[PDB]
């Protein structure tokens, strides 16, 4: 239930018009700056991590 | 009476200590499993979503 | 007319950079006040020197690569976002990085500036291929507040906010009777430019300074249900009033006119149900 | 009742007797939390030979799964009302409508995991307006009977047990009426004959050293069970015919005659001022005697 | 007590078995008592009844 | 939880670590805590797990301290037993 | 280095007597629902307020009783009392006296006039009397809190659910505030919507002042219990408990200290008077004239 749709929504594909072509530093600045602004309901960048 | 320090005492009892959870009809052996209790205000009993 | 303000403290350092202190015993909802308030100070209005340009020898667009050197301008740059300096008073130091051989080029060969501190020497920015590769780039550290992207208007992304990560987790707190207290366990991932218990205390002041300008006895007897006989005999003892009852004592009563001992005990066991007695002294009957 | 209904709400009111309804068109001469008195004839003067009608509201009872049934007043002094128009609502009724629960601000969404399969997540505030609170009324019952040890007795007086204890009984050992019982606490003090034994030679011992010497009798009385408590609003008590009766069963029952005779001091009055103020207007019709019946007694 | 032999002994009886008058037996009966009752060490022992 | 897999990997066929843990328990409980490593939380059960998963207790290793143990009970006695056993006849 | 800009009450619009726009001038960005979210958070549930807490009201025992000339039922009426909004200078704990006989509704403004208290809305009905011989008198406690304190978190007089807290609602909007320097800033504006207990700005300068002290900084078996019982545990007459109190005898521990010659020798102790405490005494294994040799220890 819930759970399933919580992870659904953070990971899925979309135009991403508002939060794409960021580099992510790695995870940890990636989650900085998803929390922060301009990423909503996921993004289409690519992530550091290792 | 229910004179304070009691409940710490209870705290102090149930330490590590299991209790068993079963719920009707018991159609296969995860109807009964067992947890550690976590003491609670009110009158319910708190069950994991994902079991 | 009070609250429950600071009581017992833990600290689990996760590693040399890494902490988990928590505030226990902050009644209840004061852990989403205080985890908002606080992760919104570090995710933003920290201090700290970021790398905000780089000027790369040989190199023009981030697009190119380099001759002799393992990892594209893109990762060089992405590595120089994770280059922690702490600068004594300035908001802008050129750092020069000249560098010829084989292997790792690490922020220890960068030119040693007397303000400049490198945090961690052994962060790898290059690797050169070739031992006729070489790199001369000078990097330019600034000082601000939050994530400032490089789009913001080569550039690279900065990330002034000391701090990388900041997560909460609200808990029920033990604490005595209240019981439905909470403590704020507020996970920090810092960089090692500053201590995790100083961030707070600065996140803290910053919040603080921000808030620096705005810092029985009259009630009738029919109301005790005595019988009509008990009622009736205190009237005519001109005993109208809970009060004028309450004065009274036993030896008294028993010696007015029309009550007995069975009237007397029934008025004790009355009185005794509601907090109240024969021979109560209130000394001051009546204002 | 509900924000969105089906229109059937009032009907089911209606025919379910717990809301009170006029007999005929009337005026309303009497609101009370304990009853109401209305005055017919308003429109098309149906009563005749005698005018008005009592209706005595249920107040605080107690249903058969021990929810509170009582009427409420919807109406006011001097009103006017026609034929089965509302005038008390029941349990559960709002204005003659059907009311089984509240209206709530809803919204529909996930939250942390709390409303997980079919669970609720409620405001703080209902609580602090009193939505969803529910008033129980229980019934709690003691015999005393005749033993072949001897009689039980529903006594005050209770083998080693101190005052505290027997603070809110009466001389009867029967809880007073607004009292607040707590589990443990005791509602109806009674005392069995034991059926006897030696205790064992420690607490031979013990009791020789506290020296309480024993008692014929055990501790028996009711008290409130665990998870229970509240405010005593009702006793009744029941003595075998021609028992020794003491207090217990002379004061609850002079209380009822005292309550009898003022229904009838009350049903007299309704009548009364319901009876001469019609052949008041009788007699004026023909001998007009304004300024000269209003001064002799009414008899 | 009869906490030996399962019997109350008399008074006289104890008395004539520690070859003391009726009387002694009464005060050291009476003196252990009231080293029994007092308050010090009467914790314990005390509060059993309800 | 307490990396239970790793303790019944120290010892096979899951049920025989019970018995195994129960047993060390009830030691624990009726004479002196004393044993190995020592986290000094959480109860005889976990305490006994715990020991177990550093191969403390050992099935064989327990039956070897109650060998020992049956010996250490024949000291005392011995001689004294001996003096018990020796006067009848 | 750029110091920050700091905010400082700067308008107010009282809509109504109980609904204001409160407005914090000059801040940086993202802290507008920062200490919004802060500040509502103190408001909604951390404000000081008076509430009726019991109720007395003459001839009424239970408050299921319903009365001879009242409209509405006992509890209807603790249920009124409930919304009595009352604004008391500087005590913790007011009473009220309300008499009324007539026909009509009982406000809150028929409430006898006290000096301190200041009753925010005296057309609030708290009854209907309805025969002209109808009359009630009450005596409504009133006292200084916070929170919602419920009737159940615990004598011939009912209990009601303690409302604390002066405020109903908060909102908040940040806004772009205005000054062509910095260009930068946004203005917090808090709508409220109170009782009328509170004033906008010391609401908000409370709130504030809630928050800053939850941020002060970041740091890194012997003897007879029986003994200090209350000599009222003994259960005596109320007058020897009332002598022995005026010795200065207050706990068991006094009193078995206290020898038959000394306290015989007290004005208000006769001899049926020893006679019942030896008796009492002796019925729990105590007695007169014991010593227990360190009175007391901390």
């Amino acid at each position: 239930q819930d759970v399933v749709l919580g992870l659904y929504y953070m990971t899925r594909d979309c135009v991403n018009a508002k939060g794409e072509g960021m580099v992510l530093t790695g995870p940890k600045e990636a989650e900085r700056l998803y929390r922060s602004g301009l990423a909503s309901l996921h993004a289409r960048v690519k992530v550091r991590i290792t | 009476r229910e004179e304070a320090v009691v409940w710490d005492i209870l705290d102090e009892v149930i330490r590590e200590h299991p209790v068993l959870l079963n719920r009707a009809p018991t159609l296969h052996r995860l109807g009964i499993q067992a947890f550690e209790p976590v003491l609670i205000e009110g009158k319910a009993i708190q069950l994991h979503p994902l079991v | 007319t009070e609250f429950l303000k600071p009581r017992l403290v833990d600290i689990e350092q996760v590693s040399s950079t890494h902490a988990k202190v928590t505030l226990e015993p902050l009644e209840r909802g004061f852990g989403h006040t205080l985890g908002n308030a606080l992760r919104r100070i570090l995710l933003s209005s920290m201090p700290g020197c970021a790398v905000t340009e780089v000027e790369i020898d040989g190199v023009l667009h981030e697009y190119s690569t380099k001759e002799g050197v393992q990892e594209d301008i893109l990762e060089i740059l992405l590595n120089l976002k994770g280059l922690a300096v702490r600068v004594q008073g300035k908001d802008e130091v050129i750092l020069t990085l000249n560098k010829s051989g084989i292997g790792p080029v690490t922020a220890a060969d960068i030119t040693h500036d007397g303000d400049v501190e490198i945090v961690k020497p052994q962060h790898v920015i290059c690797h050169l291929t070739d031992e006729n590769a070489s790199i001369s780039m000078r990097i330019k550290v600034q000082r601000g507040r939050g994530y400032v992207p490089a789009s913001t208007r080569l550039l690279v992304d900065a990330c002034y906010s000391p701090v990388e990560r900041i997560a909460y987790n609200v808990e029920a707190a033990r604490v005595e009777q209240r019981t439905d207290l909470d403590k704020l366990v507020i996970e920090m991932e810092t960089n090692g430019t500053i201590d995790p218990e100083e961030a707070i205390r600065r996140a803290a002041t910053i919040l603080a300074e921000q808030l620096e300008a705005f810092v029985i006895l009259l009630r009738p007897v029919d109301d005790l249900e005595l019988t009509v006989r008990s009622a009736n005999c205190l009237k005519a003892e001109a005993i109208h009033y809970i009060g004028d009852l309450v004065q009274r004592t036993e030896v008294e009563l028993l010696k007015t006119p029309n009550l007995g001992k069975k009237s007397l005990t029934e008025i004790k066991d009355v009185l005794a149900s509601r907090g109240l007695s024969l021979g109560m002294r209130l000394e001051n009957w009546p204002p | 009742k509900p924000l969105v209904g089906t229109g059937m709400e009032r009907a089911v009111a209606v025919d379910s007797g717990v809301t009170a309804v006029a007999k005929r068109g009337g005026v309303v001469q009497y609101v009370d939390a304990s009853r109401i008195v209305i005055k017919v004839n308003e429109d098309e003067m149906y009563p005749g030979e005698a005018g008005i009608d009592i209706y005595n509201l249920t107040k605080y009872t107690r249903s058969n799964q021990n929810t509170c049934i009582n009427q409420m007043p919807c109406v006011s002094l001097g009103e006017p009302v026609e034929r089965g128009d509302v005038l008390a609502d029941g349990p559960s009724t709002d204005l003659g409508e059907l009311a089984l629960g509240q209206n709530m601000r809803v919204a529909f969404m996930p939250w942390n995991g709390y409303n997980f399969e079919d669970s609720i997540l409620v405001s703080e505030r209902v609580v602090q307006e009193d939505r969803f609170t529910t008033i129980h009324i229980q019934e709690l019952a003691c015999v005393s009977r005749d033993t072949k040890l001897g009689p039980e007795e529903i006594t005050a007086d209770i083998p080693n047990v101190g005052e505290a204890a027997l603070s809110k009984l009466d001389e009867s050992g029967i809880v007073y009426i607004g009292a607040e019982v707590t589990g443990g606490d005791i509602l109806v003090g009674k005392v069995t004959p034991k059926g006897e034994t030696q205790l064992t030679p420690e607490e031979k011992l013990l009791r020789a050293i506290f020296g309480e010497k024993a008692s014929d009798v055990k501790d028996s009385s009711l008290r409130v069970p665990n998870g229970v408590s509240g405010t005593v609003i009702d006793v009744q008590v029941f003595t075998r015919d021609g028992v020794e009766k003491d207090k217990r069963a002379l004061e609850i029952e002079e209380m009822q005659l005292k309550q009898a005779k003022k229904d009838l001091s009350e049903e007299l009055q309704i009548l009364e001022a319901g009876l001469f103020s019609r052949i008041r207007a009788v007699l004026v019709a023909g001998g007009v005697e304004a300024e000269k019946l209003d001064k002799l007694p009414r008899d | 007590f009869g906490i030996d032999m399962n019997t109350d002994y008399t008074l006289e009886e104890v008395g004539k078995q520690f070859d003391v008058t009726r009387e002694r037996i009464r005060q050291i009966e009476a003196k252990a008592l009231r080293k029994l009752r007092h308050p010090s060490r009467s914790e314990v022992l005390r509060s059993f009844l309800d | 939880r307490v990396t239970v897999q790793d303790a019944v990997e120290k010892i096979g066929n899951r049920f025989d670590l019970v018995l195994v843990a129960a047993r060390r328990a009830r030691q624990m409980q009726v004479g002196g805590k004393d044993p190995l490593v020592p986290e000094e939380n959480d109860k005889t059960t976990v305490i006994a797990l715990r020991e177990i998963e550093e191969g403390l207790i050992n099935n064989q290793i327990l039956d070897v301290r109650e060998r020992q143990e049956q010996q250490e009970q024949e000291a005392a006695e011995l001689q004294a037993v001996t003096a018990i056993a020796e006067g009848r006849r």
